[PDB]
């Protein structure tokens, strides 16, 4: 014990678990691709070129993955720009035409899928309408009820929700995006990659700025995701937990190739007084349906050691992955964008197998919607118009989304099923390793120093 | 006023197909997990796959991932559970619930009425 | 492994008595009670172990022993006799009944 | 470090430091808390609605270091003993023990005690301030 | 009041008092002036235009008393004798009798001209602490 007196001292580092709306920066000169994309704002400039970095000395401080609210908070960010971009395009309404349909014939042959429809449209003069036809590249057109007549089909926005188009002066893109702290909050980061979800992490590091996001969209697989180093990793809420899910990362990234075949031709319709609709017009080439390729030597390989890695948490387990599981048409699926263009897949053979992990070119067929909900799935619908000539994409799959079977099968024998799941868990697979701590430069604490005296002038005391 | 409405009872016989409804009332959007239970007087009851309306997702549990069939329509917040080739052992009141709050969704808190379905031999 | 088992099959009780019920369990998970009247809807009595769900008297409880869970009563007035299940995160036990003198 | 040098991303390692060198090099935070780094869509009033909250915060804790008279002072010593029941009273025996981190649990409930006795330590000056017969 | 003690609902009575009681207790109404309680419609575009032009008015307040030479002082004389024609030339037996609120009106035309000789008052001060001769 020891004489002492109050020390008003302040300027102190020392912070604590708060919420708060972040500022966000995109990498590079993309600001200048970002003055016209929707995923990306209007517009995130870098004021600095992020993220610089320091180890902090023996700090730990508890992290967690699923209360975390930045993936909370860039959903909001990312279905507000989707709709605000959208807003001001022009509208698809005045086409919600009978239309009559047949074979779509191609040359040299007959195509598989899509069907040639014919329908009235109005001109420039309102009180005249032609007839105009389009090649709708979706079978997705519901054909009316109440007629013997098995070919008046009809627009499927018009039976819910009228739509808007995207406009071509704005083009999707997943640029990357980095989360920079407002001023008085600092942005906490883990860098021990062995971390499970929860618990305390002993190698914490401060940035001004979060690493390089892309919002890029999939579901029951991820796309040009991030890597943990070491291992395979999972996460999950609770995995004993029959619900929730198990998100997985990839040890080393598989090449999926996905192209469009069919050499399709942009087309223009004039619906109205400046409105311009976009359409599949002619196809002018051979016709194989669109389809992707990955290659079987590693991509067996890799469901082998995150099947051992299940089975360090499963015991004696043998794990089988199956089928997907089923219900709406985004998830029974794998859905992931690409230049404009939506491709859904069947997953032909990225499920089957059992492999007990003790050791004892696969081809996707795809088809392919123009009119889309937001894979939120409730919100505004889109269309999204044909881009002429092949298409061709290559990206790296990163992790795997998963859930459980259960929960009486016989004991030794367990099942995972690919199906994917909202929006925020692909966000939220790379946003793993950030909190977001307010410094708060606190009050009093004691010293030996004494009184001020008058307000008199002293040194050391 | 949150409440789930069931209907309704009706007899069948072995081998048929079989339809019953589940709806959310006085309520907003059902993006939280709906849930089906099967009481079974007699034996310890069954639990078969959710609904998660949002994803439309599904996972079919026990041994009766064979028959179950699950869809729902987000428009009309209502949800239908199919079942194909009933036996005579699934006779039984099937209750459609709902979790306590969207986070521990198995603490089903809210029931239905408990819609009756005896098949008969 | 995942198996319940719930003990003892049924009860006549005197009302106004206490009454106790048994629930195992073989994994590291929650647990909650079900009390089930003939016909009637079922309704929650407790979960995640010893807290109480709304609208319930102090009548129901009980305590989490960790490998095995106990569930004690009191006061079981002639009213809130019925059927009781138990609970994890899918399984059902055989459940409980306890009837009225 | 010593001095100042440093950054904010070359001090706050002060953290999980010995109060000691905490003590020294205390300013960076004082030069961060200001700004920082910084069609109508949602990139637009994020920056308002959160500047004016940082800076509000600031005005905050500069009008409270107004008050007590450690206005502009990083460091400011007080007419208010320290009381037995708050922390250690022996704490320049401990503090090369304790970060700040770890520190300000043990006095979080005691502060807003602390600040009463502290405005009555300053406000005492202002009756020796003026009116009697001081002569120069 | 007396010490400080109050609040701002808690000291306002001195508004009425006699003014030896509100010149204890001044320190509230700093404490007040910043924050206190505080898709898009009516809600929104008012928690900026407000908060900010709060913001605006304190600091002009603390400009003020920056440049007269009472930075952070609650209390504060100057160098300017008080001329007669201003007010009562004998407040000191009489302020007893007046409230701030009554009293405001009996130099409410003078307070302009007032500012123009503590900016001298401050001024003098500025030009005496430099140039030559003081070695130290």
């Amino acid at each position: 014990a020891e004489n002492l007196w109050v020390t008003v001292y302040y300027g102190v580092p020392v912070w604590k678990e708060a919420k708060t709306t972040l500022f966000c920066a995109s990498d590079a000169r993309a600001y200048e691709k970002e003055v016209h994309n929707v995923w990306a704002t209007h517009a995130c400039v870098p004021t600095d070129p992020s993220p610089q970095e320091l180890v902090l000395g023996n700090v730990t401080e508890n992290f967690n993955m699923w209360k975390n609210d930045m993936v909370d908070q860039m959903h909001e960010d990312i279905i507000s720009l989707w709709d605000q971009s959208l807003k001001p395009c022009v509208k698809l309404t005045p086409l919600c035409v009978t239309l009559i349909c047949s074979n779509a014939t191609v040359k040299n042959g007959t195509v598989e899928e899509m069907k040639n429809c014919s329908f009235n449209t109005t001109t420039e003069i309102r009180d005249k309408e032609k007839k105009e036809y389009a090649l709708f590249y979706k079978p997705d057109i519901v054909p009316l009820s109440e007629t013997n007549n098995t070919s008046e089909y009809r627009l499927i926005n018009c039976n819910t929700s009228a739509c808007t188009q995207a406009c071509p002066k704005v083009t999707f893109e997943p640029i990357p995006i980095h989360y920079c702290a407002p001023a008085g909050y600092a942005i906490l980061k883990c860098n021990d990659e062995t971390f499970n979800g929860t618990g305390p992490c002993s190698n914490v590091s401060t940035v001004q700025c979060t690493h390089g996001i892309r919002p890029v969209v999939s579901t029951q697989l991820l796309l040009n995701g991030s890597l943990a180093e070491k291992e395979i990793v999972i996460r999950s809420e609770n995995l004993t937990n029959n619900a929730k899910i198990i998100i997985v990362h990839l040890h080393t990234p598989v090449e999926i190739v996905c192209t469009r075949p069919n050499n399709n031709t942009r087309k223009s319709v004039r619906i109205g007084p400046g409105q311009t609709f976009y359409a599949t017009g002619d196809i002018i080439g051979d016709i194989k349906q669109a389809h992707c390729n990955i290659s079987e030597e590693k991509w067996n390989d890799t469901l082998q050691k995150v099947g051992i890695e299940l089975q360090k948490h499963f015991p004696n387990k043998t794990i089988k992955y199956n089928q997907s599981a089923g219900g709406d048409m985004e998830i029974t699926t794998h859905s992931f964008n690409c230049g404009g263009e939506f491709f859904y897949c069947n997953t032909s053979n990225l499920f089957n197998g059992t492999y007990n992990g003790t050791y004892i070119t696969i081809t996707l067929q795809c088809r392919i919607k123009q009119i889309i909900n937001m894979w939120q799935g409730v919100g505004r619908c889109m269309y999204a118009p044909p881009i002429a000539g092949n298409i061709t994409c290559r990206s790296n799959i990163t992790g795997l989304l998963l859930t459980r079977d259960g929960g009486t099968n016989s004991n030794e024998t367990e099942t995972f099923r690919p199906a994917g799941g909202d929006m925020r868990d692909n966000w939220r697979s790379e946003l793993y390793k950030y909190k977001v701590v307010k410094i708060e430069p606190l009050g009093v604490a004691p010293t030996r120093c004494k009184r001020r005296v008058v307000g008199r002038r002293r040194r050391r005391r | 006023q949150v409440q789930l409405v069931q209907s309704g009872g009706q007899m069948k016989k072995p081998g048929e197909s079989m339809r019953i409804s589940c709806r959310a009332s006085g309520y907003e959007f059902i993006d939280c997990t709906l849930n089906w239970i099967r009481l079974a007087p007699g034996k310890r009851p069954e639990w078969m796959g959710w609904l998660k309306p949002r994803g439309g997702a599904v996972n079919y549990a026990r041994p009766l991932q064979g028959r179950v069939t699950m869809t729902r329509d987000v428009y009309s917040d209502t949800a239908f559970l199919e079942l194909r080739s009933l036996t005579v052992d699934d006779t039984a009141v099937y209750f459609c619930t709902r979790g306590k709050n969207c986070d521990y969704n198995w603490d089903f808190e809210h029931w239905g009425r408990g819609t009756p379905v005896i098949v008969s031999s | 492994e995942i198996v319940l088992t719930q003990s003892p099959g049924t009860l006549s009780l005197s009302p106004g008595e206490t009454a106790i019920i048994s629930c195992r369990t073989s994994q590291y998970g929650s647990l909650a009670w079900y009390q089930q009247r003939p016909g009637q809807a079922p309704r929650l009595v407790i979960y995640s172990g010893s807290t109480r769900a709304a609208g319930i008297p102090d009548r129901f409880s009980g305590s989490r022993w960790g490998p095995d869970y106990n569930l004690t009563i009191s006061n079981l007035e002639s009213g809130d006799f019925g059927v009781y299940y138990c609970q994890q995160y899918e399984f059902f036990g055989q459940g409980t009944k306890v009837q009225v003198d | 470090a010593v001095g100042i040098g440093a950054v904010f991303l070359g001090f706050l390692g002060a953290a999980g430091s010995t109060m000691g060198a905490a003590s020294m090099t205390l300013t960076v935070q004082a030069r961060n808390l200001l700004s920082g780094i910084v069609k109508l869509t949602v990139w637009g009033i994020k920056q308002l609605q959160a500047r004016v909250l940082a800076v509000e915060r600031y005005l905050r804790d500069q009008q409270l270091l107004g008050i007590w008279g450690c206005s502009g002072k990083l460091i400011c010593c007080t007419n208010v003993p320290w009381n037995s029941s708050w922390s250690n009273r022996n704490l320049s025996e401990i503090w090369d023990n304790m970060t700040w981190l770890q520190w300000d649990k043990e006095i979080s409930n005691y502060t807003q005690i602390i600040y009463g006795l502290l405005e009555e330590s300053q406000n005492q000056q202002e009756k020796n301030e003026q009116d009697l017969l001081a002569l120069d």
